[PDB]
């Protein structure tokens, strides 16, 4: 699973 | 054994050819399991390994949203990078990101990564402490200041120690038949006379997974580092990898050469000869 | 801008056996930027419907792609991978050598 923070 | 999950973003601006393409590929070890491409007709996180397909629709919606949001974010990041480097909006530029986690056999975080490149050059990387950044230049230092202000390292660390390892642990379990199976190299030596005076001994490792392998030639038990043509480990397309190492050996001297294969699928390093 | 030219390996998924269905792979790697044109050639002619892996990159940020197609190698059929990239003044053609 990704870490969406951007 | 130890495992990695890595997401790789490539955001490629292409002025005059629409908005920057955003691609994400997710790997566990050397297994691509998820992809996203903003140029896909219907951009979505897509399964690329069977064991990720059992993730529910909420997973795919959330991951796709992450990637769509990332597409916008990385287009913004490309604009930002243009500013940071005083670059025109006419050129095509690439932001890459690799992030993710290595876990040990017990599934505990071995280390986290969150590193970024601009135009193929390291830009900023989360240090192994998951708390500080290494900025490659003064532009990346601007990013670093912003991310320190935004506690990005702390957010990364929370992800890397949490969701990263947790999801990777789940993937390793769901994909245990493959992700946790090392396929040893099928190894053999081929012999290719070059001339009357020389033959190529090519030591092949085929069908191995994961990609990590050590393929060396020794002459009289001495590593032939400078005299070995070592091709990059290459995907066979069936999940496995191939590699060969070739030495040019004087005619008749084949038995002085031994190929040595280290691979996690091999209980002990193999020694092969022509 | 610092650019990196593609390494190119042309090879089969399995040891070539004439008459045996196989996969012809063209692995392009080490290149940057990511834009790359890869054709698989059968006797100099572009093989159609060649599939490629999803854009990934190595630790040095250089990209790699696997272009691949099902092929049945024969003795006489020459296969090649034709790669164009911004770093290449003209397309690089690496012939498929079943021994490599």
């Amino acid at each position: 699973e990704e870490f969406g923070r951007c | 054994g130890s495992h990695s999950m890595r997401y790789f973003y490539t955001a490629m601006s292409r002025p005059g050819r629409g908005e920057p393409r955003f691609i994400t590929v997710g790997y566990v070890d050397d297994t691509l399991f998820v992809r996203f491409d903003s140029d896909a007709t219907s951009p979505r996180k897509e399964p690329r390994a069977p064991w990720i397909e059992q993730e529910g629709p909420e997973y795919w919606d959330r991951e796709t949203q992450i990637s769509k949001t990332n597409t916008q974010c990385y287009r913004e990041n490309l604009r930002t990078a243009l500013r940071y480097y005083n670059q025109s909006e006419a050129g095509s530029h690439i932001i890459q990101r690799m992030y993710g986690c290595d876990v040990g056999p017990d599934g505990r975080l071995l280390r986290g990564y969150d590193q970024y490149a601009y135009d193929g050059k390291d830009y900023i990387a989360l240090n192994e402490d998951l708390s500080s950044w290494t900025a490659a230049d003064t532009a990346a230092q601007i990013t670093q200041r912003k991310w320190e202000a935004a506690r990005v390292a702390e957010q990364d660390r929370a992800y890397l120690e949490g969701l990263c390892v947790e999801s990777l642990r789940r993937y390793l379990e769901n994909g245990k038949e493959t992700l946790q199976r090392a396929d040893p190299p099928k190894t053999h030596v081929t012999h290719h006379p070059i001339s009357d005076h020389e033959v190529t001994l090519r030591c092949w490792a085929l069908g191995f997974y994961p990609a990590e392998i050590t393929l060396t030639w020794q002459r009289d038990g001495e590593d032939q580092t400078q005299d070995t043509e070592l091709v990059e480990t290459r995907p066979a397309g069936d999940r496995t990898f191939q590699k060969w190492a070739a030495v040019v050996v004087p005619s008749g001297e084949e038995q002085r050469y031994t190929c040595h294969v280290q691979h996690e699928g091999l209980p002990k390093p193999l020694t092969l000869r022509w | 801008m610092i650019q990196r030219t593609p390494k190119i390996q042309v090879y089969s998924r399995h040891p070539a056996e004439n008459g045996k269905s196989n996969f012809l792979n063209c692995y392009v790697s080490g290149f940057h930027p990511s834009d790359i044109e890869v054709d698989l050639l059968k006797n100099g002619e572009r093989i159609e419907k060649v599939e490629h892996s999803d854009l990934s990159f190595s630790k040095d940020w250089s990209f790699y792609l696997l272009y691949y197609t099902e092929f049945t190698p024969t003795e006489k059929d020459e296969y090649a991978c034709r790669v164009n990239h911004v770093t290449l003044s003209q397309p690089k053609i690496v012939k498929w050598d079943r021994d490599m």
